């Protein structure tokens, strides 16, 4: 919200400076995003009187005859270029910022232009470059330098927040400061109003979309250009001046967060009617855009006879036709409080955002309409000659704000401060509030303009910001947390330890986007996403991931293309969506492998990652087996599921060839599972002292039977005094009964209280070689020291 | 067939010592209440280990700790600010000394816990050790009070034995504290009080010792108008009744069939 | 003394917006550019683990968790909740659609703003050295009053870092909590307590602390990038 | 005596006071993860070992050791490790092991030491022969531990 320093200094005369202001606002709650010095006007730029505009035969240019102290001529091709107005004459020589060239006395179409009059863009005061500036013909004495009436200005680009719509008025800001201790100068409505009827009427057909509506009658209007001060203040704040009346409505808008439109009576007819727009009704908004209203678009309409027509879109933009101009002589002035959600939806609806909509979407002073009238009318009387109707057309009667209970002791007890009572009360009063009672608990009723003030709290933050957030001491709480909060972090910790143990062991952590590409459920072969986006960033990011593993495979590819990693062992941990939101852990292998940099023999593939995982678990102290089971995305020959503590929790295996072939990737192993992994308690096993009994044999199994089944078997029956079972050699071929295999198994038995006899082991082994053969498995050897 | 139930590239699975575990557990517990953790040197100078801690010579108190005396030429033992210090070398009988080194090196208020190896000349059996770790905590600052000692030991009970665990405080003698006492925690599961450690409010003379050794180094007094409490407790005990380890001797036996059983723990 | 609890990334507009005093067609709603989800067959459980209804979305902040926790537990307590949050925005050098946050909320009898100011201070020290200082400026947030944005001074870089926002919990957020509370058979718990909460953006810090120039990097999953941090601690 | 808890802003110089103790743990952990088993050896040494393991004698001794074997204060962490290896091989027959201990060693100054010994068949496939072990195995393991710590690391003979 461009905040022109010189302007705001009119309500707050005692301001120290731009900088001190930025400092003061920031404390009040408003952070400035920038400060700018704006009106550098050279000396060559004098104020001139257009004595007579003459057209140039054959051209669309006019030869102006100016009174700039002395009589000079200037060629111009501007639609507003006319006699009777004052211009910004940049004499020959002047260097202008708006044309990066030196202004000279050049010859244009048979007439030599002694300089040139300028547009808001050529002078630099504004972006508009479609016509000269128009000032009162007597603004300054002919010739006097414009600078002498248009000093540079400093403008703070302020930040007003939803909670402070009153702050959308320079005088709203100006009141916040007044509470800081500054002096406030509110302008007065010098009105000479006369008793007489209003040549029109008001009919509010929609009291919901316009809870309070007023109109004021001003006639005798002498539409001309606004005085240099106003054009300046307007220009500085971001708006372009148009003429008396029009400007006076913008100014007051900005001055007090109260949008107001001046409707030329010529088009009002018998009256103004505030009502929803009839389906298809058309309207030519001020922006010269032809629109087609909608039934919900509250409108300002005039009616003649039995005809009802749209005069402008209520609290967003007026009609291009009712718009005040040169020949206007009377108007009907809109000054009302519209309904937030309506204006909101309407604006959105037509893709309009304006000073007016903006303030109505945020809110307006429920009882500000009448006073806003006086301000505006008084101005019109002074700047336009306006005669004014001592009365107004007011529809609606909002209720004053309600009293909020306020205990200073709470102000403090909440802030941790200790400002004395009297100091608190006065702060509120400075801000406008009315304070009743004598304590402890008081009755505070905010001013109508403070929509943010409802609770006691909002009221404590009122003391807070005016005393200074900085005047709030530091402290630290001490208390025994409540029981149920005890242990509350086991889960978050439990995860970290896992990420760490993983980060240690040798896995690189990754961070993939939660988003999925619906087309991937197909590529990577997966049941489609159960959740999607009504507004994705892109089609590729239109769904929510169901598996963590595809993001991994994709990075692998994305890496192989930027840098050529010869290997990689990643892992990611994130939330995956499907039926329920669940935390997932996964990481893919890949690359040459693990071995000697100068040697060939290497370790990699399935078993590398399969070993890595067995480690990670032995480390976590969790049981872990991996039984084969096909998976769409995995390889058929290389694929199985994960079993932590005897319960399935995910899969482990090599990617599927085709998926690789379709992705242009080499064999990429990987796995995925679901956390929180099984939690197993410690059953301390006081180790036996006595020596163990070593044992050996190789079970003869048919090529198909998975190592797992064999093992589980051997173990299952390997007596209760077994210590270790371990496969050291896996052979198959001659002379074995072809199509089979023998598994070298290292065993050890150990009794805790005493040593074991050969009879206890020789008999305890026959138990496992019997159930082994009773299953269909043989025996290569047995008992080998 | 391309089996998958088959064993993988036997990579080594790390682990951690029962004490590192039980020590960390304890550290984190106290870190959460604002205590920072600092270590001390195992070879101490009788000044810190005994005299700074108001334990004079040929004093009955000296008997509570059965000292290990060292003898060696060519050994530099640095103190607080890192300077050279003289005294009869020994292996610390507790961790308290560090409670003095810290206070000369820093200024109140603060909270610290110091874990560490301590030695005692004793006979190593099932529930006794010559080498065993401890944990000291010391919180000093204006206004500190015994209530705060009682509070922190409570918070340790909860954090360690559940909302149904409670702390008990009995008056006992310690030269470095007055009032002082031993404290026991109730272990609901085991259903019996565990004499955990000792503690109390720092002795006026321990501050005097600190501020004295302070000026002697050019540093200004810091503990003239503060108060503080400190406690110290034995690890191995806990770790034992918390991981169900029957014989204390195990911790140092360096046996694998033993240390592995804790790989999981957290 | 703050314990750490995580929340679910897919939230129900009730928690993410209504429990946090952010109504609909409200200007506040505009501070967060929401991501709306649509899916049949999705169970989203609430505090006590029950089934809950609401218009699904990806959380725009972590605050919601501040409500889930309070119905599931009773004061006093201190918690910090880290997590992934989403916003419909255009991803550039210093902006992201996916980025983590950290919320902290301390509630209990007697709590005060002084304590909020104290904890943010302790975060400054712990993070930028004894020569680092904190600054508090009043700002608007529907879930807090008083509220504000806070900046830390980074002596080395010699410039204030707008870190996050915070304030004292809004009376209505407690009402929402206690309300949703009775509706579950649980008795009111936050009638006579106070609390403060703050929330801050990770990626920002992590950036001016590991000297990472482009925020986009975090998710780019590039190795020549993630490796550069293997050491860090 | 009621219960309570203190609240105060610690004094500046106490700030950061734990970097060192932490720094060690992360290392013990990273090590415990990577694949090393932690050990706890007695601080005491046997004077006769300075001879056996070939080491300049102990600079500190005891005026009252528990036994002659425990009469000195260790100068190296590595002998305790080699000894456990033996002590293990005799009770249970570990076919391999990758230990590591971290403790205070005495000599001139008291200093914190990290060390661990390799040994065993090695690392490979339980049913296959091709294996990895010896020097380079442990040499690789260490390069990892460092790449992980983000520290340069070379080993000159
Ligand atoms: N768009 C109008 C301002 C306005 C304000 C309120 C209601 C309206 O219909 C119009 C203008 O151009 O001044
Ligand atoms: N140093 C005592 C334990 C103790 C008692 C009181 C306070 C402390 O800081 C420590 C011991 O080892 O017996
Ligand atoms: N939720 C806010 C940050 C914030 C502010 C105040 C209190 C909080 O708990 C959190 C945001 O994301 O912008």
């Amino acid at each position: 919200m461009r905040v022109p320093f010189s302007w705001l200094k009119a309500y707050v005369p005692e301001l120290e400076s731009p900088e001190v202001l930025e400092e003061r606002l920031a404390g009040l709650g408003f952070e400035t995003d920038r400060i700018e010095r704006v009106f550098p006007i050279p000396r060559g730029v004098v104020f001139a009187r257009v004595l007579e505009a003459h057209p140039i035969p054959g051209t669309r240019l006019k030869r102006l005859v100016l009174d700039a102290g002395r009589t000079v001529e200037v060629v111009s091709g501007a639609e507003n270029a006319r006699k009777g107005i004052g211009v910004a004459l940049a004499l020959p020589g002047t260097e202008l910022p708006g044309l990066g060239q030196k202004v000279g006395e050049r010859v244009i179409q048979g007439v030599r232009s002694f300089g040139m009059a300028l547009s808001p863009r050529e002078l630099g005061v504004g972006e508009y470059g479609g016509g000269l500036l128009e000032f009162p013909e007597d603004a300054l004495p002919p010739g006097t330098p414009l600078s002498e009436a248009w000093p540079e200005e400093v403008v703070l680009d302020l930040e007003v927040t939803p909670n402070r719509p009153d702050a959308l008025g320079l005088l709203g800001l100006a009141r916040d400061l007044h509470a800081l201790g500054y002096a406030l100068v509110e302008p007065e409505a010098a009105l000479k109003a006369e008793a007489l009827p209003l040549p029109f009427a008001l009919k509010v057909e929609d009291p919901e979309g316009a809870p309070h509506f007023t109109l004021g009658y001003a006639f005798g209007l002498r539409v001309a250009p606004s005085p240099l001060w106003m054009q300046r203040a307007l220009f500085a704040a971001g708006m372009r001046p148009i003429n008396n009346v029009v400007d006076v409505t913008n100014y007051v808008m900005l001055e007090r967060a109260q949008p107001m439109h001046a409707f030329d009576l010529r088009f009002v007819g018998e009256g103004i009617a505030v009502r929803r727009a009839r389906e298809g009704e058309r309207l030519k908004t001020l922006d010269g855009v032809e629109r087609t209203l909608h039934p919900e678009d509250l409108v300002i309409a005039g009616w003649r006879g039995e005809e009802s027509f749209p005069l402008g879109l209520a609290g967003v933009m007026g009609g291009a036709e009712s718009e005040v101009r040169e020949d206007t002589e009377a108007i009907a002035l809109e000054v009302a409080c519209f309904d937030p959600v309506s204006i909101r939806k309407t604006a959105r609806r037509h893709g309009l955002r304006t000073e007016a909509s903006h303030r109505f979407e945020r809110g307006v002073d429920p009882l500000g309409q009448v006073p806003a009238q006086r301000r505006a009318l008084s101005l019109l009387q002074a700047l336009a000659g306006a005669r004014v109707a001592e009365a107004l057309l007011e529809a609606g009667s909002p209720k004053p704000p309600e009293a909020i209970p306020f205990r200073p002791e709470y102000a403090n007890r909440l802030l941790g401060t200790s400002y004395p009572e009297a100091e608190q009360i006065a702060i509120l009063k400075r801000l406008g509030c009315r304070v009743e009672g004598e304590g402890p608990t008081y009755r505070v009723t905010p001013p109508s303009h403070r929509l943010d003030l409802r609770l006691e709290e909002d009221l404590v933050e009122e003391v807070a910001r005016i005393q200074g957030y900085e005047t709030i001491p530091l402290a630290l709480p001490a208390f025994f947390p409540a029981p149920d909060n005890r242990g509350v972090e086991a889960p978050y910790r439990k995860e970290q330890r896992l990420r760490e143990v993983l980060s240690g062991l040798g896995f690189q952590e990754v961070y993939t986007y939660s988003f999925m590409d619906p087309e991937d459920a197909r590529r990577f072969r997966l049941d489609p996403p159960r959740l999607l986006l009504l507004n994705p960033l892109a089609p590729e990011k239109a769904a929510l991931r169901t598996h963590l593993f595809p993001g991994l495979v994709r990075v692998l590819k994305e890496n192989l293309d930027l840098d050529r990693p010869e290997r990689a062992l990643l892992f990611e941990v994130g939330r995956v969506f499907r039926e329920r939101e669940e935390t997932h852990l996964a990481g893919l292998l890949f690359g040459e492998g693990v071995g000697l940099p100068w040697a060939k023999e290497r370790l990699s593939g399935y078993f590398l990652l399969k070993g890595y995982l067995e480690a990670l678990f032995a480390r976590l102290g969790l049981a872990f087996r991996v039984e084969a089971q096909a998976f769409p995305f995995l390889h058929p020959g290389v694929s199985g599921r994960v079993l932590v503590e005897g319960e399935e929790v995910g899969f482990l295996g090599a990617l599927h060839p085709e998926i690789a072939q379709e992705l242009e990737l080499p064999p990429v192993h990987l796995f995925e599972l679901r956390l929180p992994l099984p939690d197993k308690p410690l059953a301390f096993q006081d180790p036996s002292r006595h020596p163990a009994a070593f044992r050996d044999l190789a079970v003869v199994v048919p090529a198909p039977t998975p190592y797992g089944e064999v093992e589980a078997l051997v173990r299952e029956a390997a007596g209760p005094y077994l210590e270790s079972l371990a496969l050291f050699d896996l052979y198959q071929g001659p002379p074995l009964p072809e199509g089979h295999k023998s598994l070298a198994f290292h065993l050890r038995f150990r009794h805790p209280k005493r040593t074991l006899r050969d009879e206890e082991v020789e008999e305890a082994v026959s138990r496992v070689a019997e159930a082994l053969r009773a299953r269909g498995f043989g025996l290569r050897g047995l008992d080998t020291p | 067939r391309v089996d998958v139930s088959l064993p993988g590239a036997s990579l080594f699975s790390g682990g951690l010592h029962p004490i590192t575990l039980m020590e960390r557990e304890l550290v984190e517990i106290f870190r959460a209440l604002g205590y920072q953790a600092v270590e001390g040197p195992e070879v101490e100078s009788e000044f810190f280990n005994f005299d700074a801690l108001n334990i004079p010579e040929h004093h009955p108190a000296r008997d509570m700790w059965d000292t290990f005396w060292l003898t060696g030429e060519g050994f530099r033992l640095e103190g607080p600010l890192g300077e050279e210090v003289e005294g009869r070398l020994l292996l610390r009988t507790h961790t308290s000394p560090m409670q003095v080194r810290y206070m000369v090196a820093h200024t109140p208020p603060f909270r610290i816990v110091v874990p560490g190896r301590v030695f005692r000349f004793e006979q190593t059996d099932a529930t006794h050790e010559a080498v065993f770790h401890q944990l000291e905590g010391l919180v000093v600052g204006e206004g500190i009070a015994m209530a705060h000692l009682k509070g922190a030991i409570y918070e340790l009970a909860q954090a360690l034995f559940g909302p149904d665990s409670k702390v008990r405080f009995q008056p006992v003698y310690f030269p470095f504290v007055e009032p002082g006492a031993q404290f026991a925690v109730w272990w609901p599961e085991g259903g019996k009080w565990l004499e955990l450690g000792g503690a109390g409010m720092v002795h006026p003379k321990v501050f005097q010792a600190v501020d004295a050794y302070r000026e002697r180094l050019g540093l200004p007094p810091a503990y003239r108008g503060v108060t503080g409490f400190a406690f110290g407790l034995g690890v191995e005990r806990l770790a034992m009744l918390r991981y169900g380890i029957p014989d204390i001797r195990y911790f140092f036996g360096g046996r694998l069939k033993f240390l592995e059983q804790f790989k999981g723990v957290l």
